[PDB]
RNA sequence: GUCAAGUGAAGAAGCGCAUACGGUGGAUGCCUUGGCAGUCAGAGGCGAUGAAAGACGUGGUAGCCUGCGAAAAGCUUCGGG
RNA sequence: GGGGAGUGAAAUAGAACCUGAAACCGUAUGCGUACAAGCAGUGGGAGCCUACUUGUUAGGUGACUGCGUACCUUUUGUAU
RNA sequence: AACCCACUCCCGUUGAAAAGGUAGGGGAUGACUUGUGGAUCGGAGUGAAAGGCUAAUCAAGCUCGGAGAUAGCUGGUUCUC
RNA sequence: AGUUGAGAAGCUUGCUGGAGGUAUCAGAAGUGCGAAUGCUGACAUGAGUAACGACAAUGGGUGUGAAAAACACCCACGCCGAAAGACCAAGGGUUCCUGCGCAACGUUAAUCGACGCAGGGUUAGUCGGUUCCUAAGGCGAGGCUGAAAAGCGUAGUCGA
């Protein structure tokens, strides 16, 4: 059981696990043609999370990729930027610009 | 719209300069509470 | 209700369409295969196929009725001595639209659009 | 002598948000509306180690009143005939003979009908 | 027009009970063998047997 | 075996509670190169021999502090180390 | 940005770095939830699941059911 | 026409805009419009006058002090028996 | 987590932590928080909703790139043209140009940028200013006046 982790991605949560429920359980191969063509921003970045932990799994252990299955996906939250939208009569409105930690832990059961 | 600060050099540092501060009693002690509070300005 | 109404906006005047429509057979004529959203290729087919049908048939009428709706002197060239002869025994469908995944900064559906015997 | 007060705040929290825990929401999880919650259940339980006593005895004295039934009389008469002689005998044990020694139920509603209340 | 209440985690997560996502419209070239979707033009330009592009 | 009547266990799009691990977040604890208040002393001014307060320069790297002042992170002497 | 390897007593001390709470957001497991009407509990209570070692126990859910209109402040009086 | 103004409608009202936009409208060689510099200031200015304006503030600006004004009023006041 | 007390609370312990703590009995208090449209930070809900800033307008090709609706170039289409063009003052103060970049900023992406890093670029007898001269107005030797502070002013000398 393999992980690799993206700590802050620029898309935010709630986008993510979208796609992280999407893979979730599937074998690796299935997972990454999934990633591959869905039409969102969160299966580019959870696409080059999931090739990081399959590689991590190829050259610190020695699991065939064929074998893998992606076990545990989840989303957690990352630290928001904090931003200012000028609005109208004088007021202004704070921007949260969220981010999100994306692990995806590939595993041989 | 015209707003309410329309920038000039001249008028700035005629009203609000230094020679227009130590011209006048007032405005010498302007300097000196505003030097007393250790601003870096003090001439704005 | 659109009720049997052919035609689409694409959220642009009537003017607009008819320019994008006609750069786009134009450029169609001399690439023979362009790149493009799959509703503007679905609504190129009904501009640019009847200009080879029209160019079937060599009259000085019919390449300046082929001159005022695709205006270029290029594409009529390439018209009536190049598309016309070739396409001379294919009874319609002069070009195919073939889809091709997704654009990247939208989600606009892709297609390519090409001519049959390229 | 300034004094912290935020290590003893803490452990008064906790302490009601673990006498709130398997509540709904913001009622297991948030101080202001567990603190209620806790208090509120407090005053049912106050409330309801009374009708406990009060509930029982309804359900003891159903279940005497069909199983006297069952013999050809009724509760009150029965609860009458029961003093006509001297029973001492309770709702409690007489609902469990009820259910489960009816020979014994029916040998004390016998001797409710022998002395003939 | 606003809420009266703040809407709980339960109501919030039962309204995007709805928002889960498919695309499962994948199919193999028997020629090339890699997957694209249906009917559509292969990412290394192959359609039903045949290079296009 | 069939046909009636009776009866009803799994099958959760999503939720709830508990638990265990996380994430955010910075509390809390511990710490201090900073303050605050006194006591005992000091010396009570600095300036036309140009002050307080500055601007600009000053370095092998050179921004900002801190020193210096075209002799410019220093110069000459005594003394200590 | 990670997965290892090294350093270190310790790296879930890795530089946004001691400790690292609560709000808030997740993933996993158990149980309950799609014919049921309301301050969300409380008294009763079946079932199921875990540890034990078994029982007249401990933990977790809680079908079903009786009672049940938050807290404050102000008031003669507030579910209001 | 430019320029200066702001009569009407509609939009906008969380605006593109803390007073606008689009259609129309008034003056447009004058008691006109405007740049640059200067003067008048808080029971005090200036006012073809409306309590208008005096830095998005005006029946007495802003800021700092008297100052922790005063409040028979409102709100709040923290562990246990 | 267990346990003990009528309670505030106490005690024992698993894990975490990695350097301090304070039986007892007294002294002292910045001594106990849920409310004050309380203060300050974090984070919710509304909600992945409204918007994304004039309804001049975009369509292909080619390149570069990890990736192009948006960069660059080509072809074509539109739009302004008493300006959406060229320029001077004011105000700004390096935004200018070229290499390298894309975290953040850009209401999206960006390989592009008025953004980041580093270099370079501003040449005058004649163009503007200083210098010469004065207007309004200022300051003003002495001087008149005024509790003081100061006011006004002559010679003067600033002031486009």
């Amino acid at each position: 059981e393999v992980a690799a982790k993206l700590s802050g991605a620029r898309i935010s949560a709630q986008k993510a696990r979208l796609v992280a429920d999407q893979i979730r359980g599937k074998k690796v191969g299935e997972a990454l043609n999934l990633l591959a063509f869905s039409s969102k921003k969160a299966a580019e970045i959870m696409k080059k999370v999931l090739e990081s932990a399959v590689a991590n799994a190829e050259h610190n252990e020695g699991a065939d990729v064929d074998d893998l299955k992606v076990s545990t996906v989840f989303v957690n939250e990352g630290r928001s930027l904090k931003r200012i939208m000028p609005r109208a009569k004088g007021r202004a409105d704070r921007i949260v610009k969220r981010s999100c930690h994306i692990t995806v832990k590939v595993a041989d059961k | 719209m015209k707003r309410t600060f329309q920038p000039s050099t001249l008028k700035r540092a005629r009203v609000h300069g230094f020679r227009a501060r130590m011209a006048t009693k007032n405005g010498r002690q302007v300097l000196s509470r505003r030097r007393a509070k250790g601003r870096k300005r003090l001439t704005v | 209700m659109r009720h049997r109404k052919s035609g689409r906006h694409l959220s642009r005047t009537s003017a607009h369409r008819k320019a994008m429509f006609q750069n786009m057979a134009v450029s169609l004529f001399e690439h023979e295969l362009i790149k493009t959203t799959l509703p503007k290729a679905k609504e190129l087919r009904r501009v640019a196929e009847p200009l080879i049908t029209l160019a079937k048939e060599d009259s000085v009428a019919n390449r300046r009725l082929a001159f005022d709706r695709t205006r270029s002197k290029a594409a009529v060239g390439k018209l009536f001595n190049d598309l016309g002869k070739r396409y001379a025994n294919r009874p319609g469908g002069y070009l195919r639209i073939l889809k091709c995944g997704f654009r990247a900064g939208d989600n606009a559906p892709m297609a390519y659009v090409e001519l049959v015997d390229r | 002598a300034r004094v912290k007060r935020g290590v003893i705040a803490r452990r008064r929290h906790k302490k009601i948000l673990k006498l709130a825990k398997g509540y709904y929401g913001a009622r297991s999880r948030v101080f202001r509306v567990a603190k209620q919650a806790v208090i509120k259940a407090g005053q049912y339980a106050y409330r309801d180690r009374r009708q406990r006593k009060r509930q029982f005895r309804a359900l003891w004295i159903a279940r005497i009143n069909a199983g006297a039934r069952q013999n050809g009389l009724s509760y009150s008469r029965l609860i009458a005939g029961l003093k006509k002689a001297a029973i001492e005998i309770d709702r409690k044990v007489l609902a469990d003979l009820a259910v489960n020694e009816k020979a014994a139920f029916t040998a004390i509603v016998e001797k409710a009908k022998a002395s003939l209340a | 027009a606003v809420q009266q209440n703040k809407k709980s985690r339960s109501a919030r997560d039962m309204r995007r009970s709805h928002d889960a996502l498919e695309s499962n419209a994948l199919s193999v070239e028997k020629s090339t063998g890699e997957v694209h979707l249906r009917h559509h033009v292969s990412p290394d330009g192959f359609y039903r047997g045949r290079k296009v592009v």
